[PDB]
């Protein structure tokens, strides 16, 4: 009954049954990371100008990012340390159409690169979100103030230099 | 759902990038690796892998051993 | 042995059954595949152990589940003190506040 | 429903904060501690672990234990 | 679904004209031989029996031998 | 024997079984049906010493 | 409960009686010590007595 077929999804990811190409994975590894948010993000960010793209290319020659300035090079990762250039692999420029470059990967396998995709994502369509009539929403303020006094929520979120410059003030409102 | 190769119940992404066994008012909750908040409980980094029931090929789980549901 | 008349009998071990309650039928039953040695050598390493003889000067041994903080199963049992751990096993009490 | 990770048959929610076990007419009520009530009854608060079947690490649980349905 | 006829978790398609097993990051993966893109990874290439379970009759699969899932 | 006091023991080989945590009520039950010298060979192949 | 009254031999039996310690047992109905030879024994009162 059920234990030769409790067998074969044991072995649901081993075999591939066609392989055929090693780029051609990549691709088809890309698009259901993308598709794995829902779909009203996706029309948020093509609103504002949004044109992701997927390239092989990696974004040391690419054409539309060959030039910037010094510090657009240097912005903060997930974690909040500011990469060298060389060896980033997604970047948004924004300065007048926000461009969405992804370096294709592995991305079913590799769950640390997975993650500086959504981050990236997630901060193009932040501004949106955070701003009703270019005033912060107090929707999201009232967060902010809730989450500042539990002792696991304000090193999870929030920066170190956003630690020591919110209780500086000890009552930033 | 998560993927698990192994099905000893800590998913495949997990295993391979680290993880660590928190416990949070009265009950555990296992929890991949975060370097602020669990540095700062002294709390160990996990890695093993992701197609083993047992990584060491003793008869006790990767999930049985990190957790502390195991003969004592 | 007829000389010095010294023989003693020690005790290595014990064997002996679980009996568990039934939920279908409210009865007890004795399962004979579990005996006491799978389940005391789990009970002498999560717990903590006194011994008293305020009772007709004889030693009375109890043990009470207290918290292992390197295991991360044990850190889910409830806080124990010294003096609840008293007062739940032996029967103390605190009549005027002592 | 309510969560009981234990499997012991009792709720998570009571044997973190406090419970106990009081019959009414005839039959056998599990209630949690109401602070203002059950201690005029002479009643006991029990606490105990809400996910291990037995916080004693013996074979009894912990729902077994405080309602008699026990080896007497 | 694609045929397996001896029930060895490999297919058929594959038994009679080359696979090969190789680890990407930390998880096994059964292709087909590809030429060109697996010879010079020094990989080898295994042909067997899409009848028999195990192709010299003796009690461990060809999925099992290839893997590593077996008496080591 | 009695001339040269030479006698000592070997130790061939050890029996045993091994104790599983129990996932339903959380005890740990014996399994007769399993001993140590399945296990034992496969973690002196895979392991340093 | 023992009783001889019946050519002195000691016929025992044994009444179902309440414990108020333990909640499954204070469950079962109350009983007295009238009632209870009264159904372990052939005791009965014809008249009150
Ligand atoms: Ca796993
Ligand atoms: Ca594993
Ligand atoms: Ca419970
Ligand atoms: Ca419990
Ligand atoms: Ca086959
Ligand atoms: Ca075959």
């Amino acid at each position: 009954k059920t234990e030769k077929e409790k067998f074969k999804d044991s072995i649901n990811n081993l075999v591939k049954t066609e392989f055929t190409n090693e780029t051609l994975d990549k691709i088809q590894q890309t698009q259901d990371l993308l598709k794995k948010i829902p779909k009203d993000v996706l029309e948020i960010y093509s609103e504002l100008g949004g044109e992701i793209y997927f390239t092989d290319i990696d974004l040391v020659e690419h054409k539309e990012l060959q030039d910037l300035s010094e510090e657009e090079k240097n912005s903060m990762n997930s974690r909040g340390e500011k990469v060298p250039f060389a060896s980033r692999f997604v970047f948004e420029k924004k300065r007048e159409t926000p461009k969405l470059i992804i370096n294709i990967k592995d991305y079913a396998i590799n769950s640390e690169q997975s993650k500086e995709v959504y981050y990236e994502i997630g901060k193009g369509i932040s501004l949106d979100i955070i701003s009703k009539d270019k005033s912060l929403d107090p929707e999201f303020l009232n967060l902010i103030k809730s989450l500042s006094d539990d002792s696991d929520s304000s090193d999870l979120l929030f920066s170190q230099k956003f630690k020591e410059k919110l209780e500086l003030n000890n009552k930033s409102i | 759902t998560v993927p698990d190769r192994d099905n000893d119940g800590i998913p495949d992404s997990l295993e391979v990038e680290g993880y660590t066994v928190d416990v949070k008012n009265k009950r555990t909750f296992l929890s991949p690796w975060i370097s602020n908040i669990h540095e700062k409980k002294g709390l160990t980094k996990y890695k093993s892998s992701p197609e083993k029931w047992s990584t060491a090929s003793d008869p006790y789980s990767d999930f049985e051993k990190v957790t502390g549901r195991i003969d004592k | 042995l007829e000389k010095t008349k010294q023989l003693r009998l020690d005790t290595d071990q014990v064997y002996g059954n679980i009996a568990t309650y039934n939920f279908e039928n409210g009865r007890v039953r004795v399962d004979t595949g579990s005996n006491w040695s799978e389940v005391l050598p789990q009970i002498q390493e999560t717990t903590a152990r006194i011994i008293f003889n305020g009772k007709d000067l004889n030693l009375v041994e109890r043990r009470i589940a207290a918290v292992n903080p390197s295991d991360p199963l044990e850190t889910t049992k409830p806080d124990m003190t010294l003096k609840e751990a008293l007062k739940i096993a032996f029967g103390f009490n605190e009549p005027n506040g002592n």
